[PDB]
């Protein structure tokens, strides 16, 4: 009869015939990932083609129902999600050109091998050939050679491709009623039609700048301390008044500073909280790691894992004969089937990863009651954040003592907390200026603020201004330095890490306040607290049915992303860094003072 | 049978031993509405209606008086004043295959809700919009019977569950489905209380 009833029946018809097809596609993808065989690749491709064609036909049918005559929020949200054209609005020639460009960029990035001129008999790929060199070398010219050679080859190949990519994506976005591709990416956080909880696409950039202005003093002190330590490590290259050299940050692109913990350690003589030897002595299998993680989740009040999870997951490496992707991934295959694909080793990193992926599984299980097209996180940040909070809670010394992995008489003094917090800062705080600068640069490129002939001159100027990292040698417009990273080259959003990082500490403060923890935020464990689990599960059960602002109100009591929990988490470290930086100069100069 | 075309078997002119069903550990749900399982083996009824079908794990809750859902409104409707027992058990071993078992269908759309103990096996195209469907499956016109997907690796809320609903009614005709009466050993030559055939 009415438009709303027609849409509700159509959405029921969609969810019913889309859950089974998604289950077939997901199962084929799982069979490919655990068993890399050519027939499995063919089955995955066939299932993906069927899924894409079915989604195209359902979207085409879905567009015939006008949005303004539907008053139910859930029905309107599902219809809004289905009615997106994507690349379908664009012409077939341009769509095929865009798909070809994406595939060729994927092949160039994945199969890119670069080695030194005059010795070309064998070369090293990015993973793990160049990653190990960037993370472990202490030689200035070798790191400079690797960084410049990889950016030379990858950028010179990818620069015309990126020039075509920006134009095609902007054309598709303007055909889809968006200002640019940046607006298309920012539309994920757009909330419309809810009274008081509305969020605009234009507000996201302003909120990111407002948070980053408060991020900047902590980052400046951390950068000054890292600069002083790198000056100790490399005597002449680093200047007291200038920026850090780009190739010395411990990673290929500068994404994380976690590889500088050895060089920048406050107290090297003091021990770490490594628990690997304790698990090795007691013969802890990967199954025991997942059982301990399950015990942690039942401790906080969340439901335990299904029988299908234990029966169907691959938690050990299969062998030499059977090939599998080693990356840990949580799979929500559909119809209540939740699995974890991880080649779990007896390490602390795998244990924290197991907690993170089981957090992903718990998040997936929570919104199973919701309709099929709303079975996702409220935004891209929450989905990773719920795993990151488990990673934070599991890594605490209190949890390790509780589960028996650490000695009950281990002394937790201030020095271990300072060095652990500095490592967490290098991993978490350090990625924030790089993420913000990259996303702001991409938004300005899509918006047309920066002309094509001035992309790199602005970019380094941004990097000096924001990241405090200077180029080793000037680069002209023949280089394509941003596209050397995995996310940007393969058409992925990058603001998820920034939102995840802020939401992580906001959730951590909310759960710790719920659990009545009375000390420092970093010393908080959320085990044994039913109320914290209930508060988490209230947001977890919603999925994508409700706006992310309402979900954030449900957890932390705020209608917007906040920067105060992050600063509260690193406050002891912030005071320590401020005390230690009295002799040195906080802040950097954008000039070419160290090297150019 | 499928839930849209649930089989009804009338059980009459025999002795119904209900303790065999109750003491089995193979049943996940043995919920009795309007009568208790302990006194079923003693009472006598005119006829027993056994309705049999297969539904999902999450849809077992809807086979009860007063419930709302796809199965209750469009597939199998129970009266509020229902006396009988709903027995359900997991059938992942038999009703699920690796390729997918699509032999079981359910009615997804109907113009009105079903009456109690009604079977609808019509295969007419559902009209969700003002437009005349005209027999063709196009826009706003959907097929009412949708297949079910059963895989052995599915979750417990999506695995197939076989449901048998026993309906007990008493009519003016003499009740012939009686419970087993039992018997003790016979003791002679003593003053005892005898109960021979009532
Ligand atoms: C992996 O694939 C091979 C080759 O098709 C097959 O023999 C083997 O049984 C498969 N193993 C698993 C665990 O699927
Ligand atoms: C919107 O539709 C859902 C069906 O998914 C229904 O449960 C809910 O009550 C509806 N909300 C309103 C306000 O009508
Ligand atoms: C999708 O594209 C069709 C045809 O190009 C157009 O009529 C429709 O309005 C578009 N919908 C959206 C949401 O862009
Ligand atoms: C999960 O929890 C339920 C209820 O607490 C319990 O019956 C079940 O055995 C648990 N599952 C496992 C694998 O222990
Ligand atoms: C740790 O506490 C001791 C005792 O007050 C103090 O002497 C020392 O300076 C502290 N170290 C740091 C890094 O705060
Ligand atoms: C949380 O509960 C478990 C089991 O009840 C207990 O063994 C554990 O010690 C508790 N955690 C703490 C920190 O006491």
């Amino acid at each position: 009869s009415t438009i709303e009833e027609q849409a509700k029946t159509f959405l029921d018809k969609f969810n019913h015939e889309a859950e089974d097809l998604f289950y077939q596609s997901s199962l084929a993808s799982w069979n490919y990932n655990t068993n890399i065989t050519e027939e499995n690749v063919q089955n995955m491709n066939n299932a993906g083609d069927k899924w894409s064609a079915f989604l195209k036909e359902q979207s085409t049918l879905a567009q015939m129902y006008p949005l303004q005559e539907i008053q139910n929020l859930t029905v309107k949200l599902q219809l809004q999600a289905l009615q997106q054209n994507g690349s379908s609005v664009l012409s077939e020639d341009k769509s095929k050109r865009l798909n070809t460009i994406l595939n060729t960029m994927s092949t160039i990035y994945s199969t890119g091998k670069v080695c030194n001129p005059d010795n070309p008999q064998e070369c090293l790929l990015l993973e793990p050939g160049l990653n190990e060199i960037m993370a472990n070398s202490l030689d200035y010219n070798e790191r400079l050679w690797a960084w410049e050679s990889w950016r030379s080859e990858v950028g010179k190949q990818l620069r015309p491709l990126y020039e075509e990519y920006v134009v095609l994506k902007n054309e598709m976005a303007r055909a889809n009623h968006y200002e640019d591709y940046g607006d298309y990416w920012r539309g994920d956080y757009e909330v419309n039609g809810v009274d008081g909880y509305d969020y605009s696409r234009g507000q996201l950039i302003e909120d990111v700048e407002h948070t980053f202005e408060e991020i900047k003093p902590l980052y400046e002190h951390l950068h000054a301390y890292v600069r002083a330590k790198l000056m100790n490590a490399y005597p002449s290259y680093i200047s007291p008044i200038g920026c850090l050299p780009a190739h010395l940050l411990g990673d290929m692109w500068g994404r994380f500073w976690t590889n500088l913990y050895s060089l920048t350690v406050p107290f090297g003589q003091k021990p770490n909280i490594d628990v690997t030897d304790a698990m090795v002595d007691q013969a802890w299998d990967a199954q025991r790691i997942f059982k301990e993680a399950e015990k942690f989740f039942v401790s906080v009040g969340l439901p335990n894992m299904t029988q299908g999870f234990w029966e169907n997951s691959m938690l050990t490496d299969p062998g030499n004969v059977q090939k599998a992707v080693c990356h840990p991934t949580a799979w929500d295959l559909g119809k209540g089937d939740f699995r974890i694909l991880m080649c779990t080793k007896v390490t602390m990193d795998d244990f924290l990863t197991a907690h993170h992926e089981m957090g992903h599984i718990q998040y997936d299980m929570a919104y199973a009651a919701q309709p099929f097209l709303l079975r996702n996180g409220a935004n891209e940040g929450f989905h990773e954040a719920v795993g990151e909070i488990m990673s934070l809670s599991a890594a605490t010394p209190k949890h390790l003592k509780s589960i028996g992995l650490l000695s009950p008489d281990f002394q937790e003094d201030n020095e271990t907390e300072i060095n652990f917090l500095l490592k967490q800062a290098l991993t978490i705080v350090g990625t924030l200026p790089f993420t913000y600068m990259l996303e702001k640069w991409r938004w300005m490129v899509f918006k047309g603020e920066i002309p094509k002939d001035q992309w790199m001159k602005k970019w380094w100027e941004m990097k000096r201004e924001i990241v405090g990292v200077v180029e080793p040698v000037p680069h002209d417009e023949t280089y394509c330095d941003p596209a050397s990273l995995f996310h940007v080259s393969n058409d992925y959003s990058f603001i998820r890490y920034y939102t995840r990082t802020l939401y992580q500490f906001q959730f951590q403060e909310a759960l710790c306040q719920a659990a009545k923890h009375e000390g420092p935020l970093h010393k908080c464990d959320i085990s044994n607290s039913t109320e914290a689990g209930q508060k988490l599960f209230n947001m977890l059960r919603l999925g994508k049915s409700e706006p992310w602002t309402l979900a954030l109100e449900n957890v932390v009591g705020a209608k917007n992303m906040n920067v105060r929990p992050l600063l509260n988490y690193f406050e002891p470290l912030f005071t320590w860094l401020k005390d230690q930086n009295k002799n040195s100069f906080v802040g950097w100069s954008t000039d070419w003072s160290p090297y150019a | 049978a499928s839930v849209y075309a649930w089989n009804r078997k009338r059980i009459s002119n025999c002795v119904a031993d209900y303790s065999v069903l109750y003491n089995s550990a193979s049943f996940s749900t043995f919920k009795c509405y309007g009568v208790s399982p302990t006194k079923l083996n003693d009472l006598c009824f005119t006829n027993v209606y056994a309705d049999s079908f297969v539904i999902r794990g999450d849809e077992v809750r809807q086979i009860a008086p007063g419930q709302t859902g796809k199965i209750a409104d469009y597939n199998y409707k129970l009266p509020d004043d229902f006396t009988g027992c709903v027995i359900a058990w997991n059938s992942n071993n038999l009703d699920s295959k690796v390729g997918g078992n699509y032999n079981y269908r359910y009615r997804l759309f109907r113009k009105s809700n079903l009456k109690p103990f009604e079977r609808d096996i019509s295969t007419e195209i559902y009209q969700a919009g003002s437009t005349p469907c005209n027999g063709v499956q196009g826009f706003n016109c959907y097929f009412p019977l949708q297949s079910y997907g059963f895989q052995p690796t599915n979750g417990v809320g999506y695995q197939p569950y076989r449901v048998v609903v026993l309906s007990f009614e008493l009519l003016h005709a003499p009740a012939t489905v009686c419970g087993p009466k039992k018997s003790t050993n016979l003791v002679k030559n003593k003053c005892v209380n005898f109960n021979f055939n009532g």
